[PDB]
């Protein structure tokens, strides 16, 4: 009976089903005849002769007169640098017109953006105007600007991911998610800068820009003036873009009601810029006039996730975000301030006072948060951890803790923190990978006493930035 | 979605370069 | 036993010992003010205290025998307690030294 | 509320009516409900499954895969049932467990598993294999 | 062969516990008295071991480098059984041998005596300073900090070549705090 057969098939990958065609001629027909079920093609990596036969399989089987079928996910990547060109050429030349690719992950690093555009245009298999999502791990080039022409060519495109692995030399209401990941070594420019500053992208829910170099010559770019163009921006991730600064970003947050809602923010400058402090200075135009309204609260009120890893933010700046209640504290549920050198704790004796993070004030403000990340924070010595011990009652919602890659924190602080936490029913998760001072017997006692449900102790794991999971800075 | 793996490039005397200025 | 669990108890017990025999706190501050005065007008004394094993025995025989038999586990928390005391005195690791009645050692 | 089922062979069973309404076409096909397409043993397996999943609600299961662990021919009769008269909650589990059976097997293994011959012409089997390579791992 | 080693150990335990002459259990007495004065050794006359059961002496003299540690282990177990109420810690006891086997003069010892128990005599012409040999090593992997141990019998070990479940080629290190050591001295006999 035909009704059951998609239900059998769809629990099995396209490749596995295509191999399952060889069980017998009857089942060959059963599988081959249900075109709709092959909703993914994870071909990557593939050689050209194999790709020719895949395309031939489309030309034989999928090429129905009636215009029905579409594909939810096509992933193409060449096994060979030259065959990259041949595969892309054949793809845009021979894809059956009646059948539409919904989402295209065309992972072709040698291809220039110009060649991609030209191949779409002369190929004429116009699904590329009609696909829903596009991802291009490709070579950049600065002169032709054709990476903008892609969007203008593909008005149905909602999610775009440009991954500029290499370099060589208007309203966009459709767009909902933009990812721009750039190899910081190679991409010595900002590819979408003119488009981002001139155009508007009103539907845009998420933006994710990493590795680009903000040009010095245009202060409007450095002052995030373009960033005003995207209201309703539920998530903002911005990382390792060398010439950006949190300092300028917080001016934009000061002087405009730039967003009605951010659910999440993730700002990560790479180098140690000068000490940034929350600029609570509220000037008046004249004493006989009103002050400027400081829009920090209405911008930042909505945040569920605040990530500021490495951003040189001073501890007092973060306390002022809490005391002013610019951060709501109830809406906020996860916080990352790892690698921030300008964070000191009240138990320390050698600092300027404005670098102190009053964890008691802060934890009293934002108490119901679920996840904390203080990874790489050398300043979190064992003495400073005593602040967390005495502040356990103000963090009882915490499930997931990352303090990994800290070369100071002894297992002593881990044990007394967890013993005090256990006075709340263990902690769900703890990350102490790369920490040199977390004694083996201590962590094994932690497991044996079951003080943490899961604790990670890969001493040999040198790095924290799991690509795609923890960071979008490229490789 | 994937972190890169390196592969050795190679250069040879292409006709385009032979027809450069 | 894992030392890190009982480390806090050993720190606070040696802090109680330091409070009990205040002459050690007085010596810590004497060292600090001498160094401050030598810095004040252009000699330096070291961050070291000689504690009596007799005082520590009368305070806590269990801790004292821990110092004698297991110094690798009892000296670092005692020196941490001393360092915290020196840090609590107004405005670098401090070290311990020992005198008296070692017996079989 | 309760209802008596009548099998496709003649004998009868009685259940709580939400168990009977696991057969989704009941309210259109219609204290008694005839079920003319379902075998005796299969209807018993249907009802005992649905008595177990009397707790369950719906918008892989460890209990279903051992419950449905039976002779391939009988199992395919379970798969053939639940269809002319819809019984989706059993049929989903059936489709899933046959996929679990199939998941690792070579074409030759499938031939002996489902008890079928290699029905190809072997040079034509070679020819189609000579077009299947892009689906290789 | 651990069952066989266990039966060797139990045989020696029975020798300590059962050997008796003229109504005195001489080795139970000697082991208890040695425990009281806190020297953890036992001096065994092999005439008595031969007289008890010569099969044991044959095993001992065939391969002393394997059998002597088992005898030492047996002495530890009897020491605990005759000085501690168990179900209400001592070191590895040294075995010391007395013998009246015919002496081999120091010049006649050669390749046929290798690993045999030998009795000889001479003049001690030098005595080196004391030195520390390990009995129990506490061992740690440099990368993953997988800990293990080596318990050593000093009759002839090395650190393991690679990690016992990348982890580096030659990874193990000694934890000098938990490891146990003994005094060793070198003498020259003329
Ligand atoms: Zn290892």
């Amino acid at each position: 009976p035909i009704e059951i057969l998609p239900i059998i098939f769809q629990r099995f990958t396209t490749k596995e089903l295509v191999t399952l065609s060889l069980v017998c001629n009857k089942w060959r027909d059963k599988i081959l005849y249900h075109l709709d079920c092959f909703q993914e093609f994870n071909l990557a990596p593939i050689n050209f002769k194999n790709f020719v036969k895949f395309m031939d399989f489309l030309q034989q089987n999928f090429t129905r007169t009636y215009r029905k079928y579409i594909l939810s996910q096509v992933k193409v990547s060449s096994r060979i640098t030259s065959e990259e060109l041949r595969i892309t050429q054949l793809l845009f030349s021979k894809m059956p017109k009646c059948i539409n690719i919904e989402r295209l992950i065309l992972s072709m690093p040698t291809l220039t953006t110009t060649q991609i555009f030209k191949l779409m245009v002369r190929g004429g298999t116009d699904f590329f105007t009609r696909l829903l999502e596009l991802s291009l791990m490709i070579t950049y080039r600065p002169d032709k600007q054709h990476e903008l022409e892609i969007l203008q060519t593909c008005p149905l495109l909602k999610k775009i991911e440009l991954i500029f692995v290499n370099s060589l030399v208007v309203i966009y209401s459709e767009l909902e998610k933009i990812t721009l990941i750039c190899d910081k070594k190679k991409i010595k420019n900002f590819p979408l800068c003119r488009a981002l500053l001139r155009g508007q992208f009103p539907l845009l829910q998420k933006l994710t820009i990493t590795g680009v170099t903000f040009p010095m010559n245009n202060q409007d770019i450095m002052n995030f003036q373009w960033l005003l163009n995207f209201p309703d921006l539920k998530e903002l991730w911005i990382e390792d873009n060398d010439n950006c600064e949190l300092s300028k970003f917080l001016q934009l947050l000061k002087f405009s009601n730039v967003w009605k809602n951010l659910e999440k923010l993730t700002f990560r400058e790479n180098k140690l810029y000068p000490i940034v402090n929350l600029d609570e200075d509220q000037p008046v135009t004249n004493d006989d006039e009103v002050p400027s309204m400081l829009f920090y609260k209405e911008n930042l009120q909505n945040l569920e996730k605040l990530d500021l890893m490495g951003t040189s933010i001073s501890g007092s700046a973060l306390t002022r975000l809490c005391e002013q209640e610019y951060l709501d504290g109830r809406k906020l549920r996860s916080l990352n301030i790892g690698n921030c050198p300008n964070i000191q704790f009240p138990n320390n004796h050698a600092h300027t006072a404005r670098m102190i993070l009053d964890v008691n004030a802060v934890l009293k403000r934002l108490s119901k948060l679920e996840e904390i990340n203080l990874s790489h924070l050398s300043s979190l010595n064992d003495s400073t951890m005593k602040s967390f011990i005495i502040n356990v009652p103000f963090l009882e919602n915490l499930k997931r803790l990352d303090i990994s890659h800290n070369f100071e924190i002894t297992g002593i602080s881990i044990y007394e923190f967890l013993k005090k936490f256990q006075m709340d029913q263990p902690l769900a998760y703890l990350n102490i990978d790369g920490c040199s001072q977390v004694s083996h017997i201590t962590v094994n006692m932690i497991r044996a006493q079951n003080l943490v449900t899961q604790v990670d102790c890969v001493y040999e794991r040198d790095v924290w930035r799991k690509f795609g999971i923890n960071s979008y800075s490229y490789s | 979605a994937i972190t890169a793996r390196k592969r050795r490039p190679q250069v040879k005397l292409t006709a385009e370069k032979l027809l450069s200025d | 036993f894992a030392p890190d669990a009982v480390f806090g108890d050993r720190v606070r017990r040696f802090q109680e010992f330091l409070d009990t025999f205040t002459s050690y706190r007085d010596s810590v501050r004497s060292i600090q003010v001498y160094n401050s005065n030598n810095a004040a007008n252009y000699n330096i004394l070291p961050h070291r205290i000689i504690i009596s094993l007799d005082d520590l025995r009368e305070f806590d025989r269990s801790f004292w025998s821990g110092i004698l038999v297991e110094p690798a586990y009892f000296i670092p928390p005692a020196e941490k307690a001393l360092t915290d005391l020196a840090d609590s005195m107004d405005d670098h690791p401090w070290k311990l030294s020992f005198k008296g009645s070692f017996g079989a050692h | 509320s309760n209802v008596v089922l009548v099998s496709g062979e003649g004998e009868r069973f009685t259940v709580d009516k939400k168990i009977a309404e696991r057969s989704l076409l009941l309210k259109n096909y219609l204290i008694v409900m005839p079920v003319p397409n379902v075998r005796s043993s299969v209807l018993q397996k249907v009802i005992e499954w649905a008595e177990h999943h009397r707790d369950s609600n719906f918008p892989v299961d460890s209990w279903d895969r051992e419950f449905l662990k039976v002779d391939q021919e009988m199992l395919y009769e379970i798969i053939l049932a639940a269809n002319y008269l819809n019984i989706k909650p059993l049929l989903d589990a059936g489709c899933k467990v046959v996929a679990e059976m199939i998941r690792g097997r070579s074409p030759e293994e499938i031939r002996r598993t489902f008890n079928i011959v290699n029905d190809f012409t072997p040079e034509e089997e070679a020819a189609i294999r000579r077009e299947n390579e892009w689906a290789e791992d | 062969n651990d069952d066989d080693n266990t039966e060797i150990i139990k045989s020696f335990k029975n020798f300590i516990l059962e050997f008796r002459l003229d109504s005195q259990f001489i080795y139970r007495d000697q082991l208890r008295n040695n425990i009281l004065v806190k020297n953890y050794s036992l001096t065994v006359n092999m005439e008595h071991l031969i007289g008890y059961n010569e099969d044991i002496y044959k095993k001992l003299s065939d391969e002393p480098s394997d059998i002597i540690p088992l005898f030492e282990t047996a002495i530890t177990q009897v020491a605990k059984r005759i000085s501690i109420l168990s179900r209400a810690s001592l070191p590895t006891f040294q075995l010391i041998l007395n013998s009246n086997a015919n002496q081999i003069p120091l010049r006649d010892l050669d390749s046929e005596h290798v690993s045999k128990i030998v009795r000889l005599s001479g003049i001690i012409i030098s005595t080196s300073v004391l030195s520390s040999r390990a009995t129990y090593l506490s061992i740690m992997c440099r990368n993953c900090r997988h800990t293990t141990s080596i318990t050593i019998n000093n009759f002839n070990v090395s650190l393991p070549r690679s990690c016992l479940s990348n982890c580096g080629p030659d990874p193990y290190i000694i934890i000098h705090e938990s490891s146990k050591f003994i005094d060793q001295q070198f003498l020259k006999l003329q």
